[PDB]
Parts: structure tokens; sequence; C-alpha cells
RNA sequence: GCCUAAAAGCAGCCAUCAAUUGAGAAAGCGUUAAAGCUCAACAAAUUCACCAACAUAAUCCCAAAAACUAAUAACAAACUC
């Protein structure tokens, strides 16, 4: 991984780039002939917003998203795990990929309220005063349509909006 | 994926080929250059001063460079063309008025080029030219192999000139 | 660097005198004294004539059923006309002049009495039929580009289509239909009778098959 | 290019870019000479010398800019991205100057 | 076959082998020789 | 402040539009430009048109570069017309011969243009054919005796008319 | 090139040629007219990129809730044993 530092000594900049050592893929894939990350090692259709072990893999230290071109996952498989990566940033997981902010740690605001498998921004969603009769019912979206294709062992589809 | 479906060469990369190949055997100053974003009035500028000297410049894509390049022997190029290129071309090398008229652009840098088969650097180009005629040397050379001799025939010669010498500053001195 | 791919080059097409759209009457030159009863198969099921392209290369399909009055038709005929390149294009109808008459009745008038008057005249189409067909030394996407709009306006759901177009949805429907995975089908369905269907069915569903309902089309229903 | 004429390089003496063209990473600092010796760089202020230095054997491609507020910006550049020189650059100039 | 490795006056050390050896053909014969080579060096040169 | 390009007569400089109020807004007066055109080109013909770039710094000084005239006034000279053709291909406007062309070709190459660009007078030839081609004038190979003026002769016959049924036009638009 | 007060790629009509490795007498903004900002062409790279989204009524919203422990389950009649 490349690191740019910035050197300040008697206005004279200095701006270097340092290379580390980053860790490798694992040695022996399941299906090594698979051209995708998660398609080759039989991730595909398994993973979840809760598999942090996993979506933690390819993302920057701030909480953001890893580039296609660079990570090299298929393009719904991106998708997935970027709406994954999204659930559980609001869910909570994921705690020490946000930014250092040391002036807005101590001004403490409400405490923040649990959830999960949630699907759009809290600061975007308008209350449903309405709710619907039971013909037409505005019903709540839960989790993401595109984790649908999911394994199901227990063989009931996901309820995507309860 | 499938096998790969083989593309087929077009008669716009063929010309391209067989141009940069007629270039790379016809002509033997090929010097590489990087090719600087300025006006064009400056650029048909310095046209005008090469092809007062009667050198040309080229412009040819990396795709269709960097293959040649690297199948014929010019693989040591490699590191020079993969930015923007500009392809000093010219009969007769000669690199003195070339620096010249390229000193006077500060920020157009002289990447490296080749003098009949002999790659040189900007640093090579410089000597190139500060080194004197090819007529100049080869005349040279016969008078620095006779020199042996020269300075034989000198060293005993100068013995009656020791005291030639001698005589002559003994009248000097009264 | 990208190649140099050669254009499309146009010859062999000849533009006709008069390549804009021709004037269309409101009420036909002899109108219909004796009043008509409104039927209305001539919107319900699939379009059996002006179905394919006669010289053109583009043209409007209907994928609905519906009526062509005098506001459609000038719309039509005023919008290409000013949008198309006489030089380069010519456009041609493919729906006959208004001439099914409709009877109105005025504000206030009770049930009975006997038939209204007749108030103006449509055409009747069905669903995949050509409306405007055009052709001409241009290619499609500008001809699209000024034809969706018209397509848009028209009362049924339209779109603009050119010969490779129709043809691609035309073998995609067939592909579709033929790779279809669950074995129960309306068409097999309605023709076997199977749990005494043909009871809550119409005797045009056999050959609709279950593609056309009323003046409606979904062409995703195999 | 335009980032850079957007911003008014009028407040800039000299900016000297040092490398060798025969090694391996010095594509972003080529890259980086060619977006600060464009036409509108040029135009935008003709008092700066731009110097594009070429050697050999230096093997460390670095930048140098010597502005009139009497400050020094040093750029080493083996692994940095052209994008990130130029904003790094921009953002100083817009800074100090 | 393949081209030369490009040197510059930094560390300009290695002086191509031919030179060396035109010098010992040089070196490795007589003074009839010389002369016959200077003869001939000025009638073509 | 930057270039700006002008077509102007030889010593017909006057300080109005459309060039007095652009060098206005630059900053540099109109008269001084006008006596100093006037005065640089007093040598040249009176009338004909020609090219100039005009270099207006930012301290509200000026530079004047002026090159050859215009190859459409080269052209209707060298073929004794007055005014190009309306509609270039259909109609033909006058005659030109290819030693004209040479000649004009001859005399426009040192220019701004065709001195930076070092080019032989085949290209510039060929850029004058063209121009020639667009103003609606023919270049046969060699035909120039009489057949010249009896093609002026129908060409004189085709104005009149053409003048006449425009004139006719107009009426008839004004009464409608 | 004509028309026009001005018509400079762009109210309009006619031609749509010409050098450069490469740039349309110009496909969009802009000026009274220029200027100026873009598009396409080379040189620099090359993740995917065609259409699809659309407010509302009056006494008070209207079961509560729930995305994974195995389901051609189970519970369910004046039907049938
Ligand atoms: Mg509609
Ligand atoms: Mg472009
Ligand atoms: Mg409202
Ligand atoms: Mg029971
Ligand atoms: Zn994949």
């Amino acid at each position: 991984f490349r690191e740019v530092v910035e050197i300040l000594d008697g206005k004279t900049t200095i701006i270097e780039g340092r290379i580390t050592e980053t860790p490798q893929e694992s040695p022996n894939p399941p299906n090594p002939t698979g051209q995708c990350p998660i398609c080759r090692w039989n991730l595909k259709h398994k993973y979840n917003y809760e598999d942090v072990l996993l979506l933690s893999q390819f993302i920057r230290p701030h909480g953001g998203m890893l580039p296609r071109r660079i990570t090299g996952l298929c393009q719904e498989e991106h998708l997935k795990i970027e709406e994954c990566v999204k659930m559980a940033h609001r869910a909570g997981l994921l705690p020490n990929h946000r930014p250092k902010l040391p002036e807005g740690f101590v001004p403490k605001s409400k405490p923040r309220l649990n959830r999960y498998l949630t699907r759009w921004s809290p600061r975007s969603v308008k209350p449903i005063y309405n709710k619907g009769h039971r013909w037409n019912k505005v019903r709540m979206p839960v989790g993401s349509p595109l984790l649908k294709d999911n394994v199901s062992y227990s063989g009931r589809p996901l309820l995507l909006y309860h | 994926p499938p096998p790969t479906p083989p593309q087929e060469e077009t008669g716009l990369v063929r010309l391209l080929r067989r141009e940069i190949a007629a270039v790379f055997r016809d002509n033997r100053m090929i010097a590489v250059c990087q090719h600087v974003a300025l006006s064009a009035e400056d650029k048909l500028l310095l046209r005008h001063q090469l092809r007062k000297h009667k050198i040309l410049m080229k412009i040819f894509p990396n795709q269709v460079l960097k293959p040649f390049l690297e199948e014929s022997k010019y693989q040591n190029l490699l590191p020079l063309f993969v930015g923007h290129n500009l392809l000093l071309v010219s009969e007769e090398p000669k690199v003195k008025e070339m620096v010249r008229i390229l000193k006077g652009i500060p920020f157009l840098p002289l990447l490296g080029g080749c003098i009949d088969d002999t790659i040189l650097s900007r640093q090579g180009f410089i000597n190139y030219s500060k080194l004197p005629s090819l007529a100049l040397v080869q005349g040279e050379l016969v008078g620095g192999l006779t020199f042996l001799t020269a300075q034989t025939y000198s060293m005993l010669q100068h013995q009656p000139r020791q005291l030639t010498a001698l005589l002559d500053q003994y009248v000097k001195q009264q | 660097f990208k190649t140099l791919l050669p254009v499309p080059t146009f010859e062999d097409v000849a533009i006709p005198e008069k390549p804009k759209l021709r004037f269309v009457e409101r009420v036909p030159l002899v109108p219909k004294v004796r009043r008509e009863r409104k039927n209305l198969s001539d919107i319900r099921g699939p379009s059996t004539e002006a179905t394919e392209f006669t010289e053109g290369r583009f043209a409007i399909l209907a994928l609905g059923g519906g009526y062509l009055h005098w506001g459609h038709f000038e719309m039509m005929r005023l919008t290409i006309n000013r949008s198309m390149d006489p030089k380069n294009m010519f456009a041609l109808w493919r729906v006959p002049a208004p001439f099914k008459p409709i009877t109105r009745k005025g504000m206030g008038q009770r049930m009975g009495g006997g038939k209204g008057a007749i108030d103006h005249y449509v055409t009747p189409v069905k669903a995949g039929r050509l409306i405007v067909e055009m052709g001409g030394r241009c290619e499609f996407k500008e001809v699209q580009g000024f034809l969706d709009l018209v397509a848009h306006k028209l009362p049924f759901p339209a779109k603009a289509v050119s010969r490779e177009t129709l043809e691609k949805m035309r073998k995609d429907q067939e592909e579709r239909e033929r790779n279809n995975q669950n074995p129960w089908t309306f068409e097999r369905i309605a023709t076997a009778n199977m749990l005494g269907i043909r009871k809550v069915l119409s005797p045009y569903d056999l050959t609709h098959k279950g593609r056309y309902w009323g003046k409606f089309y979904t062409p995703e229903r195999v | 290019a335009a980032a850079l004429a957007r911003l008014g390089l009028r407040a800039v003496k000299q900016v000297r870019v040092q490398f060798c063209p025969f090694e391996k990473n010095v594509e972003s600092t080529r890259t980086f000479l060619q977006a600060v010796s464009s036409e509108k760089v040029r135009c935008t202020n003709l008092n700066c010398s731009v110097i594009a230095d070429v050697r050999h054997d230096g093997s460390e491609p670095c930048v140098d800019v010597l502005f009139g507020d009497g400050h020094r910006l040093i750029m080493r550049g083996a692994h940095l991205t052209a994008q990130e020189m130029l904003t790094a650059f921009a953002s100083h100039i817009q800074a100090r100057g | 076959e393949a081209l030369a490795g490009a040197p510059l006056d930094n560390a300009p050390k290695e002086y191509p082998p031919k030179i060396q050896q035109l010098v010992q053909d040089i070196a490795s014969l007589t003074l009839l020789e010389i002369s016959d080579l200077n003869e001939l060096l000025k009638k073509t040169l | 402040s930057g270039m700006i390009r002008a077509i102007v007569r030889a010593g017909q400089a006057r300080p109005g539009p459309p060039l007095g109020p652009i060098l206005g807004q630059r900053g540099v007066s109109i008269n001084q430009f006008c006596k100093e055109f006037n005065e640089k080109t007093k040598d040249i013909k009176e009338g004909i048109p020609l090219p100039t770039k005009i270099f207006v710094k930012p301290d509200r000084t000026f530079e004047i570069k002026i090159g050859q005239p215009t190859v459409s006034y080269f052209l209707k000279a060298a073929a004794g017309i007055e005014k190009g053709a309306r509609h270039t291909g259909k109609e033909v406007a006058g005659l030109v011969t290819l030693k004209h062309v040479y000649e004009i070709a001859r005399v426009k190459a040192q220019d701004d243009a065709f001195a930076l660009q070092d080019v032989p007078l085949s290209s510039v030839v060929r850029s004058i054919i063209g121009s020639a081609r667009s103003l609606g004038i023919r270049v046969v190979k060699d035909l120039s005796s009489e057949e010249l003026a009896a093609f002026q002769k129908e060409r004189a016959l085709f104005l009149a008319a053409q003048r006449e049924a425009d004139l006719a036009a107009q009426a008839e638009a004004a009464k409608k």
C-alpha cells in the first residue's frame, strides 16, 4: 500500500510516497478457474451484511468503497457488496472504518438507534402517515432486492417489503 | 471466457506499420522527444525551423509503435515511448543545429534517440553534437597514428636543436 | 488511437416526388349518412393488415389498439413535415383517412330516444400495425429521435421501429416463446379446456393466447 | 492543465522537473511536466521559467517550485500519481500566493 | 541480436572491446607493417 | 489582452464599427489604430481588403501584422466580376485560367500561413482552386482568346434577367 | 460565395473544396455583429454505460409484527371416511 506523507521544515514542503507491505490472496482457492474473486472463492450467493470479514477486505479506512477496476469483481457482485457495506455501516458494524474527528467526538448527540437490514438512508425517508388499507398497503422495504438470489436453506423467500 | 477471437489487421494499421518501417529503415538520425502541448502557431514555427535544417517531425500512435519497437531491434527505447511522443527524423544527422534550435525552448526536453544504430540519451546527443565532423576525425586519425614516427623524428633531430638553442640563448644573453 | 470504420452510403434509395406527408381530410368526400354501430372488434385483437414494410425502412409501430382522428392526423403530419429533411427523407401513411363515424348526443339528454348524431370520424388501429413509414438516405438514430415524439403523442403505446428492430423483437418473442421454462401455457390450457377455464375465458382467447386483453397488448406475455 | 489555468499561476517564479526518461517510474512526472508546461499555463503567466532537466543516472524523478513568496515546494515523485501531484501543487499554490 | 545499453557519463568506465582489440592488432605487428598501414591509409584517406 | 482578426480595406480605415467598439472595449484607442493602419497601407491600392491581426497587450498597447489580400478579392479581380455567384455549382460567375491561379498563388505564398507552413506552390494552387470553386468561378485548362467575352455577354444577360426577376419577386412579396 | 445595418461555423440560400500524422466552410451554447465555451480528428488512456423514475380531500392512521432451524408442512367445510 502507498502512503503520501508531508514534511514541513522551514517553509519547505516535501511530499513523499512510501510503499509498505500488503497481504496477498490465500494460496489455495476452491475454484481457481473462476475469473471473479467472489465467484472463484465460491462466496456467490453466500455473503450478507453481517459478513464483515468479507466486506472489509476491499474498502477504504474511512468506510468508502474500492473501485471495481482495481478490485476485480463482476458488476453484479460489486453492486451487491456495495449495498452490503452500506447496510453494515448503517447497522453499526465496522466501527473503526470512520474518520477520526477529535473536535467532533466530544459534543455527544442523541444515542444511536440500533438498526439492521436498512435499505434507504435514515436522513431521506419520510414517515408513512397513511399506511394504507389491506388492499392498498404501503409496505416498508427491508433489506435490498440485490440479495434476492442468496441461498435459502429454509426454502422460504426473503420478505423484502415488510 | 471463450477462446480469443483473433482481431484482423486493417489498412490503417498496415499503412502505419509500413510507414514506421520505412522511417526506421531509410533515415539515420531518429531522435525521440517529448511531445509538449504548445500553441499551434509555435508548433508551426518549430516546424519551419526544422524544415530549414531539413529535419522533420513525426507522430505515431503508441498502439502501433510499441509492438513494432519490441519486435524490431529498438527494444531499448521502450521507456521512452509511453507518454506523448515526437520522432525527429532526418537524413545526414546534424545534431548541432538541432540542439541549437531546441535550446531556445526551455520546457521541450530531449528524451533520447539513435544516431546510426547507436542509442544515445540527451547527454549522448550533446556529446555527438560537440564532436567534430567525420571528415575532421578521419583526417586526424592518420595524424594520431603517424604521431609516433613524428615524435621519433622530432626527438632524433632535437639533439642538434638543443645545442642550437644553447647558442641562441648564449647570444641573447649579451 | 481508434480504427477508422467506413460509413454507410445510400445510393440505391430514390427520393420520390412530394416526400412530405399528404393532407388528410377530417370528413370523407362522401359522408356516411347511415349511422353504424361501434364495432370494437376493429380495435380488439392483433392487426392483420399493414404489418410489414412496403418501401420505407423505418416506421411507427402501434403496440396497442385505439382510434386515430383528425387531431392525431394533423399532429403527425405537421410534426413529421417540420422535422423531416425533404431532400434526403420521405414519409408515407399506412392508415386510411378517418372513415368510421362516431355518434354523439347533446348534454342533458336522457337515455333512449334513438341514436345520436355523427360528431366526427375515426380510423381504427390494431396492435402491431404501422402508422407512418419513412425512408431515404438517412440513418435510424435521427429518425427514431424525431419519431419518438409522435409515437408518444399517439393515443395507443407506440414505438419508432425499423426493419432490423422489428425483426429483432419478433425473433426475441419467438425465442422467449420457444425457451419458456414452465410447462403450463395459456394457449395449451385454453385449447385443452383444462380446469374448465373456458367458462371464464372468451372465444377470442383461443387465438389471442392471453397476449391481448380488450384493446391492450402485453408483448412479454409469451 | 485546465485546473491550473483556472487557478491564476501568476504568483510562481520557477518550476523545474528533473527526471531520467530511461526509468520505469517517470510516467507520472512526465505527465506532470506536460500538464504544467501546457499552452494555457504558458499564457496565464509569462514570467515563469519552466525547466525540464533530463538525466540518465539520477534515477529519482522530482519537481521543484520556487515561487515569489519565497516558498519552495519540493516533491520527489517516485510513486505518486500525476493526479495527486497536480492536486497537491494546485492546493499549495492556492494556499500560499 | 539486440542493441546496446546506452550508458552515460555519470559512471562511464566500460569501453567496447573492439577499440581495444584494434589496439592489440596494431601493437602485434612490426614496423614494415606500420609503414604499409600508413601508406595505405594515406593513399585511401 | 489578446489577438483580434479583422479584414480591413487598404486605406479605408474608419473609426466606427465593426472595429471601433471592439478596440474601445479592449482599451486601445481607435484614432491611433486608424492612423497607424493608413500609414502602413498607404502604398496599397485603396479599396482592396486584407486580413490583419491586432495583438492588444494588457498595458493597452497594440501591434499590427498585415498580410496578403483576400483570395476572394484576388479571384474576383482575375475574373473581372464585382460580386460572386449566389448558387455555387449551378451557375458560373467568371472564368480564371490556371496561369492566373498560379500567379495568385505566387503572390499569396508570402503570408503568415504559407510562411509558417513550408509548403510548395502546389498546395497553394489547390487552395486557390478550392476557393474559386466555392466562389463559383470556373477554372478552364487553356481557354482565353475571345470566348471569355463570349461567356461574359451571357453572364451579363443572366445578371440582368436575375435583377429583373429579383425586383419582380420583391414587388410580388410587397403586394401580397 | 449571395442577402442583410451587421450574417465571421452557426435569420437564411448555394457549394461543402484545400495543408498538415491529425481539425465539419461546422453538430450544440454565446455576441447586434465579433469574441468566447464546447463537440467531433490525431497524438493519452482505455470499469460498465440504448429506453426506462409522475401531487393531492375533507370526524381519526389503521390488526400487532416479522428478510433464514429444513414446507408438495401443518391448520382449515353442510365434502368424504
Ligand atoms: Mg401515448
Ligand atoms: Mg474531443
Ligand atoms: Mg402540490
Ligand atoms: Mg378438519
Ligand atoms: Zn463474478
